[PDB]
RNA sequence: AGGACCGAACCGACUAAUGUUGAAAAAUUAGCGGAUGACUUGUGGCUGGGGGUGAAAGGCCAAUCAAACCGGGAGAUAGCU
RNA sequence: GCUCGCCGGAAGACCAAGGGUUCCUGUCCAACGUUAAUCGGGGCAGGGUGAGUCGACCCCUAAGGCGAGGCCGAAAGGCGUAGUCGAUGGGAAACAGGUUAAUAUUCCUGUACUUGGUGUUACUGCGAAGGGGGGACGGAGAAGGCUAUGUUGGCCGGGCGACGGUUGUCCCGGUUUAAGCGUGUAGGCUGGUUUUCCAGGCAAAUCCGGAAAAUCAAGGCUGAGGCGUGAUGACGAGGCACUACGGUGCUGAAGCAACAAAUGCCCUGCUUCCAGGAAAAGCCUCUAAGCAUCAGGUAACAUCAAAUCGUACCCCAAACCGACACAGGUGGUCAGGUAGAGAAUACCAAGGCGCUUGAGAGAACUCGGGUGAAGGAACUAGGCAAAAUGGUGCCGUAACUUCGGGAGAAGGCACGCUGAUAUGUAGGUGAGGUCCCUCGCGGAUGGAGCUGAAAUCAGUCGAAGAUACCAGCUGGCUGCAACUGUUUAUUAAAAACACAGCACUGUGCAAACACGAAAGUGGACGUAUACGGUGUGACGCCUGCCCGGUGCCGGAAGGUUAAU
């Protein structure tokens, strides 16, 4: 059992894109930006407790930040974790 | 000014030997 | 048997091979196998300390019994095996209590023949007695130098030791070198001669055959520059130096034995 | 032609990496010199 | 069977022409040698500078070698320009 | 968009390594791009990498590293034991189809599999850091059985031809389907089973090893492929409907056989040889201490878990190593057609490209090629370069020789196409049917169909039949080195180095010797038929005279001579 304090720190944002939109209307799946240290179990616990929906399986990947230039000074965006969270048959978010 | 000179590079012809 | 190859290729013309058909064609006895990775003549500093060592065929080490401590229990020779670690052939022997061991294969010893070690052992080849229980004039191999240490003298192909004289607690041994050395009477020897005496009649025939046995080329001192070797240098073939090792020590007759601890056991040198 | 630099990250790290430096007193003196000079990158590790 | 024979891959480098501020700080093109072996190749490991390693050419040891490279003694010394 | 050309054992495809956003989309063209650029691996912004099964991590070790104590060393440190790390090796499990602008064995659909935890039920000797088995291993060669795969026929759908002919022995296309589960075949290995005892396996052992009976001779292990199921599904040439002309929606025929056939599989096999061919764990089994109607073990069923990190993209290259969008370098995997011995070569397929300045002109001269009258090495240091030879079969083949060679010596003859022999032969393959049958993936007989050289005879076309590409020049005398090898990365490949063989010499093992202030380590888990050093250099015939000098080895009457 995971503390609610920990479950409130693993979901950062819903990820908005065409692939996220397509996944939500085709494979009843929600795409979330999650904490980089979050586990599949913690994501599957947090979504169920904070959105009151039934989760089938969590798929996760780590997005490597891009090297960007801002006034001929090289910089790097932070790496973040993306969660493909598959809900059951009829739940809706 | 002048750029740093190159290390030795291949030479097309032998220096003539005078002896 | 010593068989000459036919000159079908130039590298086979001079080849003389020792074809022994009484050798186990199958795999060796696994329980008495250890790995022994090669050195390339390099020590724990990673430096070449013995030149001309490297490559050659991968070899597993056969745990050979040189001690022959298992006394009173009769042993039958199962098969003669090829051993890549030594010039001698080795015999796989089965004692009457189940235990199997490798021994140096003495001349004559075949499969079926019975061997036995100890004080009351019979006087026949393969049998290992303490040398005070072996008659004077006998021919022996796998001779211990200290009681219980295991055989160190006369292990190589066709080698043997003659027990010439027994005096008190010591026996005098004529070694293959021609040396007369004293050893403790208690020290164990195996009767007979070490087999595979035709081992010296082999002609490797080509450079590669040496490279198979793990020997790398010897470069002559006189072929080098002075910086590399005392014999180095010269316009054309020159020498004009007393022959020396790569390290300046004279190499054509200079005695290098310096062991005052073991001098007392030497009755007469080879000279 | 084969040039002298044939990259391997494993060999790089083992030969020059942070832990390799820390393993010997001379290696630790390298780190001390580089910190003293104020290098942004102490070793190849990064 | 073979350090066997012919010959691609693969490894090499005998000849010629080209190129020589190159396409290339060692190549290209046409021929050339080895091609089951003392062969060749990937990965990792070990050997350190009067030291290594060398089938030995003073060869090779990061485009550097009759003593590597980097920092230091150091503004060596220079009856020379 | 049409045509043209180029690669196609690659200039295609998939990776590792390495790089790190170069990927996809929109937008911009200053700079970057050897030109312009609307384009880009360029600028800017947004997107994109989804795993119990792939890989890492992880368990296990190799070389080697580190190394508690320890031994050693002025200090720093060196070595190494117990250990602990270290892959390039060993160790559980997923396949086909579909899908995105960009990921997919990761998403979806269908159908699987593995390991562990927990619970239930039944039955029960469980238990290791220990013992045994296993894991577990070389080179070469050979043959059979196979599949990938291809070809042809059948089958199905479509076609009837821009110019003579084309309803046929005609043309084009398709003819695909996995893991898993079941079966247990070609082949390979081994004789089972029971009882009794035992100086062995650090102790024990029901396991292993050994010994002694008894009975039965067919039992076990291993194993490609095939076949069945998986699959009433999926895919499917095209056609019917929408086209924002990018691509969505919808339906769906045949889906068989024969022959050929790998370098892949059976095969970690088999045969053979000498140079004699990792380790450890997982796994299987055995008990010890211990635990005794308990824990734990075995089986079935149910449920739960399988985290974390990588996953885009390039990868013989414009993204890696070469300062460059550089004719260079870079390990693994895949391997279609015709001809061919072939992964050579030529032309093609799939697929990918035309190499990021063009346009003219048609001087010398340079480069890379083609051809050449007569002559034919007169060239030149030298036939340098070029020209030439070049395949297969048969015939034929010198000196010399270590009897293997030399040898493809040299030299001569034949070669296409068509018909016949024979509507396609020898050979290979092998259906239906019949018969036997311990009844199956069987055996025997049987030659339907399929595939298919080589040769002979006859005819026939060309100047030429090895027609292209491809593909030895040959012979004679002689120096040197026996030979295959090795070498001056980048002006020297040799007669130099090495080499088998030979000899001398050292070396008795705590070996000589070498690396090391030392401990140690190599030599060697070797032991004089061994090991080091030196010189010589296959083989054959041989290797003479000299010991004064300088080394070395041995002797010792005296003379001299150190510290003390
Ligand atoms: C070029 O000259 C160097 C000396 O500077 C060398 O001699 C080299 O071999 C020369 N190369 C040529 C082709 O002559
Ligand atoms: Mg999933
Ligand atoms: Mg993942
Ligand atoms: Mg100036
Ligand atoms: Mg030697
Ligand atoms: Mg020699
Ligand atoms: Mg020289
Ligand atoms: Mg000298
Ligand atoms: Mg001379
Ligand atoms: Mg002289
Ligand atoms: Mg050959
Ligand atoms: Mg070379
Ligand atoms: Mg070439
Ligand atoms: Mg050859
Ligand atoms: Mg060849
Ligand atoms: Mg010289
Ligand atoms: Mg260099
Ligand atoms: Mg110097
Ligand atoms: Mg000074
Ligand atoms: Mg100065
Ligand atoms: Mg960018
Ligand atoms: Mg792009
Ligand atoms: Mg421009
Ligand atoms: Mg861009
Ligand atoms: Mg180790
Ligand atoms: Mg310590
Ligand atoms: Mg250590
Ligand atoms: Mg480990
Ligand atoms: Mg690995
Ligand atoms: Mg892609
Ligand atoms: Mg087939
Ligand atoms: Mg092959
Ligand atoms: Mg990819
Ligand atoms: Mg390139
Ligand atoms: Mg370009
Ligand atoms: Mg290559
Ligand atoms: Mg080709
Ligand atoms: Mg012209
Ligand atoms: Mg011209
Ligand atoms: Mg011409
Ligand atoms: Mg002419
Ligand atoms: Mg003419
Ligand atoms: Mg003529
Ligand atoms: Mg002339
Ligand atoms: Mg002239
Ligand atoms: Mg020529
Ligand atoms: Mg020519
Ligand atoms: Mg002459
Ligand atoms: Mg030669
Ligand atoms: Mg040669
Ligand atoms: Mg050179
Ligand atoms: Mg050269
Ligand atoms: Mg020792
Ligand atoms: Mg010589």
């Amino acid at each position: 059992m995971i503390r609610e304090e920990r479950l409130l720190k693993v979901l950062r944002a819903p990820h908005v894109s065409e692939k996220a939109s397509t996944a939500m209307e085709k494979s009843n799946t929600i795409v979330l930006k999650v904490a980089k240290d979050a586990t599949k179990a913690e994501i599957k616990a947090a979504v169920q407790k904070l959105f009151e929906v039934e989760v089938e399986v969590v798929n996760t990947l780590v997005v490597k930040g891009k090297v960007k230039r801002h006034g001929q000074r090289i910089g790097r965006r932070s790496d973040w974790k993306k969660a493909y969270v598959t809900l059951k048959e009829g739940q809706n978010l | 000014g002048k750029p740093r000179p190159y290390s030795p590079r291949p030479t097309s012809h032998p220096r003539p030997i005078r002896v | 048997a010593v068989v000459k190859c036919k000159p079908t290729s130039p590298g086979r013309r001079h080849v003389v091979k020792v074809v022994n058909p009484e050798l186990h064609k199958g795999k060796p006895f696994a329980p008495l196998l250890e790995k022994n990775s090669k050195s390339g003549g390099r020590n724990n500093n990673g430096r070449i300390t013995t030149r001309h060592i490297g490559g050659g065929h991968k070899q597993a080490y056969r745990i050979v019994d040189f001690k022959r401590n298992k006394d009173g229990i009769p042993a039958v020779v199962e098969r003669l095996e090829y051993d890549p670690n030594r010039s001698a052939n080795i015999a796989l022997v089965l004692y009457k209590d189940g235990e199997r061991r490798y021994i140096l294969a003495p001349k004559g010893l075949k499969a079926g023949d019975q061997i036995q070690s100890g004080v009351d052992a019979a006087i026949k080849p393969g049998n290992t007695l303490p040398m005070r229980n072996i008659p004077v004039g006998s021919t022996v191999h796998n001779v211990e130098m200290k009681p219980g240490k295991g055989g160190q003298l006369a292990r190589s192909a066709g080698t043997y030791v003659q027990i010439v004289a027994r005096d008190g607690a010591y026996v005098t041994l004529r070694l293959r070198s021609g040396e007369m050395r004293k050893v403790e009477a208690d020290c164990r020897a195996t009767l007979g001669e070490v087999g595979n005496a035709e081992h010296m009649l082999r002609v490797l025939g080509k450079a590669g055959a040496a490279r198979w046995r793990g020997v790398r080329p010897t470069v002559r001192g006189t072929a080098m520059n002075p910086v590399d070797h005392p014999h180095g240098g010269g316009e054309g073939r020159n020498f004009g130096k007393h022959p020396v090792t790569p390290w300046g020590v004279q190499t054509k007759g200079k005695k290098t034995r310096s062991n005052k601890r073991t001098d007392k056991f030497i009755v007469r040198r080879r000279s | 032609m084969k040039r002298t630099f044939q990259p391997s990250v494993l060999k790089r790290n083992r030969s020059h990496g942070f832990r390799a430096r820390m393993a010997t007193k001379n290696g630790r003196q390298v780190l001390a010199r580089r910190r003293a000079k104020g290098r942004a990158r102490l070793t190849v590790s990064k």
